């Protein structure tokens, strides 16, 4: 079985912070024929399903910002979010492509801090 | 993209759950994820119908089972013995060997 | 041409011609093929886990006796003068030595337990383009022999020559096109009382009778360049 | 069915290789700078020398190549109109007459082979046969020199064949020429006899087996670990 | 003169007695002693694999530009013997590529069914690359186009450089049959096995592709269906393989 | 002398000696020489009018249906490796390589009509120090065949080797001393109701057996120079 | 009746021919320009790279020639008495030590073969064999690297000949000497087969066979116009 740790668990931060998070592998998820990682981010809105952030570690979906950046290679990642909006109070989880059991991370919640 | 209404089942006793995807079964297997709101996602198994392939993770051998047919075009999970802890929302989601792509809605398995 | 290729056989005058060299006598033990040197076998460090690569730990597979009856003993990848298990013995020390290889490998595999020890053990091949197997059963549908350890002591497995091409790259690394060689628990070890309960298997590789290298280079091993001194 | 023929013993130990690079002067100062000097042994060199130490008992002759190239050194009083240089390379024969320094008897001695060889041509090639009261060379040698087992640990072994000393024939007074010796050596007819281990351990100095106690083999992830399984693919899946 | 060919207890295809081309010269044949490299026996599965698999038919309209199939992976899902892609690791393969057509007495039109050895394809960006998913499909055809094409990863589609860079008129030198439907009305190629290594793995490489191009439009009247369906029945000659083990990719 | 002929055959000594090469096998399609490339039928580009050269219409000599009867289809000036009609052609493609040539040329007409359409075709073949015959009248007292495109498909036409020398440059244009290959109506087509009017012929150009090319040379074809990146 | 040995494979592939030229100075500043490199591939070269790609699969042997001219650079602290130039031609074999730069050990590797060639006289030549796991050398390969049908499409095949590096050996301290270097590349016992059309696009770049459309052939004035017809004379009327 291959592992996902995701820390921190959760944080709150307020508006217009830069905020990151890590999901590192307890396997180098980056196979040597195209080198590239197998790696998904994911963000499961408060009480709604989840959709995808970033597809091969590295690329964008459509309809998502540049605060959503896939980042890292080998075994540890992070997604930078450059300039936090009040849409992304959620929680967060990366998965892996690479070991048949698809276990998914912990699961980052980011809190939304107010006044 | 589709998934099963909101059943209510008795412990003790199996569930089916059904799944619809407009895009053709080839090349990339059907995804199955249990969510579970205190933890995280947990995948349960695909079938790839490309190849024809079922195979599901070790927690739910014996307790889940994936059927995928040709002309319905829907694919199916089978729970079995279900007690409060198989109460979760149960999510499909396709994968052609290049991403998990979307899953959808999902009925709430809620078993009581 | 005028010029010194170095690599070119050339008779030169002899420095000090009218002198009478000692007559050669027979001292036993001639060698005429490097490939004579590969074809013995030597003592496989398959248990290198960082701590017993300073001890004689590397050499022993520890099959431990009890209740597991589904787990693995052991498993590598079977690439010779490549691999951290092989690249040190006797015949990846030769391999290295030369940029291309071609031929078997032959593994055997001594248990070293007591004679009232009886136990069975999978010993499953897998081809180069194919997975490792994940258990027991994934195994025995493959390639395996059935090492049962009351009847034999040894277990000569022979390994084949599978390539497209015809010698095959020495220091480049093809993942998942070289073949693994694991072994899995089939019964256990049943040991009377007075018998220990865990044992060791020990593994010995050579070279066969097709094998060749080609392309001759310096090895990777040595790192020193300065003159000694 | 291939070929074996490229790791025959003469395949493997015949190769030509660098093993001795000086430079020598060719005005006064100290009467060092002035020659060059090498003693014939496989030890200096570890690449050579770990070939070597496949065997116990090795058989050769040697065939011993020079390339010198000079060039004009600088500051005042230039070498300006060289004529051409002749450099001699002797071979002094294992207890032949060593020369102490440059000018010295040695260098006209009959009995220690010399070459005299002209810049601008091929280099200069000798071959010098199996010199040994022995019936071989011993890379190894389990014993001592003296017969009260008292010196040495197996270094005045009758393993000796000789030195090499070079330097300028020319008188040159204006001027300084520094040229640089490469020494090519091979072994040709090669017979070797106990054929030994590889060396683990690394080197420490050129008379000795002396060694630090090293790991037999790399780390590796664990007991049964085989490396980068193939990630889930639309065949290997 | 209508005979039959049945081929394994499966397939039955009826045609008349034409003419064949015949690869380089060669007729398709098992590996001897003196060939392979490899470190074990081939173990052919001839008692299964010798069938005919006619693929799905084309319609030759109009304004059509041409198709090519890349094998051995045109026949990736087709039965057994693509389980023999799967379940093993080197393969050797000839073929018989049987094209004809059904058209009428009142149609006109010419093609021209070429076997391209290793038909390395560009890409319709320069200072770019093809992927796979553009180079061809499993078992459906690859249209050439009249046109340019002008996507980022696609294939250089136009279809008087044939994808390749050349004339399109001297792809008569590789193996080629014409089908002209005022006399001919089938076409039937028999490839052998070209490689530089005697087995390769047939997940990676395209040994060859099956291109046809019409060179004169078809025509036709107001009365006739309008188009002409182009059927090819691919038949593999003397598959041998080696190294069974799981289906490690896909 | 002690000099460098580029044009020398010499034998040098191998880099690498004591290295056994990769035993050939037997690879089908093995060329020996350059004019069995030249001796295949490649498909004449005859109707290049500057709007069909980037298309497949540069292949489609047009034949239409109805009342013309005195008119031409097509003409060429019969010298391979230099008319823009053959210089790209399989034959014209290993032409330009080659300073000098000498042999027959041997062209094929296939009529793609349907086979319910009849008509008759006057295939003149000019000398060459002759003109280009100007109507029907003329271009039958030459040398012509009569292609009853009812009774045949395809009409092969071999076109005889005339010059005053041995071999004849290639680059070096000499007018009115090559040759016409012409083409006249001499009935129609003629349909019945359901079959098209119009119809399509194709040409294919090739060499014959006594063929033979000289003094190599570069193909002006290709005009870059600086070396790729 | 005519002779066809002009056109056969052996006279069409086996010209010699300029395939690079650099240059290589012998003293410091950055450590990229005191030698030259040249990886063995038949593709930077287009007028060879479409003789070579009428076939699909090639099977030669290599006679590789190195034409060396030296010069004196200009400025201050000139060469003056240069004695004479020697250059190291190395070829690294398929999977060989490659070096980084100058004096590197590399350049003293056993293993990869070399050249000492002093000036002066007739220039520096080497034969290398058919050097493959391969059966033969292809032009086109329709595939991948891997074989998940990952990487590049067709650039790490076995189609490797190795490298060839060239430096100076001498030791120059005063003075410059600007050296210039001419492959003359040339395949012997040339077997080819699968002949391929000509290529009409022009080339773009030394990994691929991309290409942008071009005509089929020149522009002519119509479907049926011969050219020039002879004006009215006393013979042609």
């Amino acid at each position: 079985d291959i592992v996902m740790s995701q820390s921190p668990s959760s944080l709150a931060v307020s508006v217009w912070e830069k905020v990151t998070m890590s999901c590192k592998s307890s396997q180098s998820l980056l196979y040597s024929n195209t080198q590239k990682n197998y790696l998904a981010w994911y963000q499961q809105k408060p009480g709604q399903s989840p959709k995808l952030l970033i597809y091969w570690a590295s690329t964008r979906e459509s309809g998502v910002p540049d605060r959503f950046t896939g980042s890292g290679s080998g075994t540890d990642f992070t997604l930078t979010i450059s300039s936090v909006k009040a849409e992304d109070l959620a929680v967060y989880y990366c998965q892996q492509y690479y070991s048949y059991p698809l276990t998914f991370g912990a699961g980052t919640k980011l809190e939304l801090k107010r006044a | 993209l589709q998934q099963s209404g909101a059943e209510l089942a008795r412990p003790w006793a199996s569930v089916k759950i059904s799944c619809q995807a407009f895009y053709t079964f080839n090349s990339y297997g059907m995804q199955w994820v249990k969510q579970r709101p205190g933890q995280g996602l947990e995948w349960i198994g695909t079938i790839y119908p490309g190849n024809g392939q079922t195979s599901y993770n070790q927690r739910f051998k014996g307790k889940a089972t994936l059927t995928a047919d040709k002309s319905p075009s829907t694919a199916y999970m089978q729970l079995i013995s279900l007690t409060s802890e198989d109460s979760a929302g149960c999510f499909c989601a396709v994968v052609p060997t290049v991403d998990f792509d979307y899953w959808g809605q999902g009925t709430l398995v809620t078993v009581s | 041409s005028n010029q010194f290729l170095t690599s070119d056989d050339f008779q030169s005058p002899s420095a000090m011609p009218q002198f009478d060299v000692t007559p050669e006598m027979k001292i036993p033990g001639e060698v005429h093929n490097l490939m004579e040197i590969a074809e013995v076998d030597s003592v496989v460090p398959v248990n290198n886990t960082k701590e017993n690569i300073n001890s004689m730990e590397a050499y022993r597979i520890p099959v431990t006796g009890g209740d597991q009856l589904h787990t693995q003993v052991f498993g590598f990848q079977m690439q010779p003068g490549l691999n951290s298990v092989f690249k040190r013995t006797l015949l990846g020390e030769i391999l290295n030595y030369y940029a291309h290889w071609s031929g078997s490998v032959k593994l055997t595999f001594v248990f070293c337990g007591s004679a009232m020890a009886t136990g069975k053990f999978l010993l499953a091949y897998s081809p180069p383009g194919a997975s490792p197997p994940q258990n027991r059963k994934q195994a025995m549908l493959g390639t395996h022999v059935i090492w049962d350890v009351g009847l034999q002591s040894s277990c000569v497995l022979c390994i084949p020559w599978i390539s497209q091409t015809h010698y095959r790259l020495v220091q480049q690394d093809e993942y998942t096109s070289a073949g693994y060689v694991t072994c899995w628990y089939q019964t256990g070890l049943i040991v009377p009382p007075g018998a220990p309960p865990s044992c060791t298997i020990l593994c010995f590789a050579s070279a066969c009778n097709d094998f060749s290298v080609r392309n001759l280079r310096d090895t990777p091993f040595i790192e020193q360049t300065q003159l000694l001194q | 069915y291939h070929s074996r023929t490229e790791s025959s013993i003469e395949n493997f130990l015949c190769r030509a290789a660098c093993v001795y690079i000086a430079t020598y002067k060719s005005a006064g100062g100290t009467p060092t700078e002035r020659y060059a000097s090498w003693r014939i042994n496989t030890r200096q060199m570890v690449q050579l020398r770990r070939k070597f130490e496949l065997f116990t008992y090795l058989r050769f002759d040697m065939e011993i190549t020079f390339v010198i190239t000079s060039t004009q050194d600088p500051g005042t009083q230039l070498a300006q109109d060289m004529p051409v240089l002749t450099h001699q390379i002797m071979y002094i024969p294992p207890g032949g007459p060593v020369p102490n320094s440059a000018t010295d008897f040695a260098w006209q001695s009959s009995t220690n082979p010399s070459i005299f060889w002209t810049e601008g041509c091929a280099p200069a090639r000798m071959s010098v046969p199996f010199i040994s009261i022995g019936n071989a060379y011993s890379n190894f040698y389990d014993g001592w020199s003296h017969f009260t087992q008292e010196g040495v640990y197996g270094f005045n072994s009758l393993n000796n064949m000789g030195h090499i000393y070079v330097r300028h024939v020319n008188e040159q007074s204006l001027g300084v020429s520094t040229s640089t010796l490469r020494v090519y050596f091979k072994p040709k007819h090669v017979r070797a006899w106990v054929p030994r281990p590889p060396r683990l351990s690394p080197y420490v100095k050129s008379s000795n087996v002396n060694f630090k106690p090293t790991a037999v083999t790399t780390e590796r992830k664990d007991i049964n670990d085989v490396g980068t399984l193939r990630p889930v693919g639309y065949t290997n899946h | 003169r209508v005979r039959s060919i049945t081929l394994g207890n499966s397939t039955i295809t009826t045609q008349e007695c034409a003419n064949v081309v015949v690869g380089y010269g060669v007729w398709p044949s098992y590996l001897q002693d003196n060939e392979a490299t490899a470190e074990d026996q081939p173990t052919q599965p001839d008692v299964a694999t010798c069938r005919f698999y006619t693929l799905d038919s084309i319609q030759w309209q109009k304004e059509s530009d041409g198709w090519w199939w890349k094998f051995p992976e045109a026949l990736k899902n087709m039965g057994l013997f693509g389980q023999n892609m799967e379940y093993h690791y080197l393969g050797r393969s000839g073929y018989t590529i049987h094209v004809q057509c059904n058209a009428s007495k009142f149609h006109q039109g010419c093609l021209l069914v070429v076997c391209v050895p290793e038909a390395e394809m560009g890409c319709s960006d320069v200072e770019r690359e093809v992927v796979a998913a553009s180079l061809s499909s499993e078992d459906t055809a690859k249209s050439f186009s009249r046109t340019e094409s002008n996507g980022q990863h696609t294939v250089q589609t136009v279809v008087y450089n044939a994808g390749m860079g050349v004339g399109v008129g001297n792809l008569t030198i590789f193996p080629h049959q014409w089908i002209n439907l005022r006399t001919n009305n089938s076409a039937t190629i028999v490839m052998p096995y070209i490689n530089s290594v005697p087995m390769d793995n047939m997940f990676r490489h395209y040994n060859f592709t099956l291109m046809i191009i019409p060179f004169a439009k078809l025509e036709y009247t107001e009365q006739a269906s309008n188009y002409v369906p182009i059927t090819v029945t691919v038949a593999p000659m003397c598959a041998e393989y080696n190294g069974l083990r799981l289906a490690s990719h896909q």
